[PDB]
């Protein structure tokens, strides 16, 4: 039949990035 | 001839599913108790790592001020 | 002097292991930034097989 | 205001091969650079296009890319960049690597 397979790319194997983003939501960093 | 002996490699199986189904049925239940587990161990590490995190920063700024 | 400051230096290296061994153990790491039905996948993937071969 | 004139089986046919078009990078350069991205009604049809991504949906789609191209797209200095022909020359040559 068809059952739920639970699998989460686990063959495949920044801070950067993180830091754009929180400028984006909350603007400056100081606050 | 390559083809002949590649007739010999072959090995012989079912073609029914049920075998194999019913392995893939325990492996998934198997790592799905695993994965829970898992989980519950992973949420007293992460309380665990908090703890020790505000040790280590007392530490820190306390050694900083002290020796400087 | 030179004694001395050879201790005071030995010192510092201890505070240093310290710290290092702590802060080894607790390994620090950033934040992270659905189920599947075997035969809609398997359906799926044998598709795509033709297409993502040469 | 013209009304409307679609078809419901043709125009989830043609949102199929639209997505697979959206896989192509010199599709994108081109739509690019007729300024397509300038828009908004095309980037609302984008986010109409989200729905290719459901299980029963995706199941029918060829060309994995586009979905990837997709969420490529979502940025707007991306969408500049591919109406470059070095930058689209630059993805091509990715996907024919991994291919």
């Amino acid at each position: 039949s068809l059952d739920p397979e639970i699998i989460g790319g686990q063959n495949n194997f920044n801070l950067q990035q993180i830091f754009q983003k929180i400028i984006q939501e909350r603007g400056p960093f100081r606050d | 001839m390559q083809i002949d002996t590649l007739i010999n490699q072959l090995p012989g199986i079912s073609t029914a599913p049920k075998h194999q189904l019913e392995k893939i049925k325990k492996l998934q239940n198997s790592i799905e108790e695993k994965q829970l587990e898992r989980k519950s161990l992973e949420s007293e590490n992460e309380d665990l790592k908090l703890q020790l995190a505000k040790r280590i920063e007392t530490f820190g700024r306390l050694s900083c001020v002290l020796f400087q | 002097i030179s004694s001395l400051l050879k201790q005071d230096k030995e010192l510092d290296l201890q505070i240093q292991d310290c710290m290092r061994e702590m802060t080894s153990i607790y390994d620090t790491h950033l934040p992270k930034t659905q189920k599947v039905n075997a035969e809609t996948l398997l359906d799926y993937g044998r598709k795509l097989s033709k297409f993502s071969s040469a | 205001l013209l009304s409307k004139v679609p078809d419901d089986k043709s125009r989830f046919e043609i949102e199929l091969e639209f997505v697979q078009m959206l896989s192509n990078p010199w599709y994108l350069n081109f739509l690019a650079q007729h300024k397509y991205f300038e828009d908004e009604a095309f980037l609302q049809y984008l986010e109409y296009m989200e729905y290719w991504r459901e299980p029963e949906y995706v199941k029918f789609i060829i060309y994995p890319t586009c979905l990837h191209m997709l969420t490529l797209l979502k940025n707007p200095q991306f969408r500049n960049d591919i109406s470059r022909a070095d930058l689209s020359k630059q993805v091509n040559d990715e996907i024919y690597y991994e291919w």
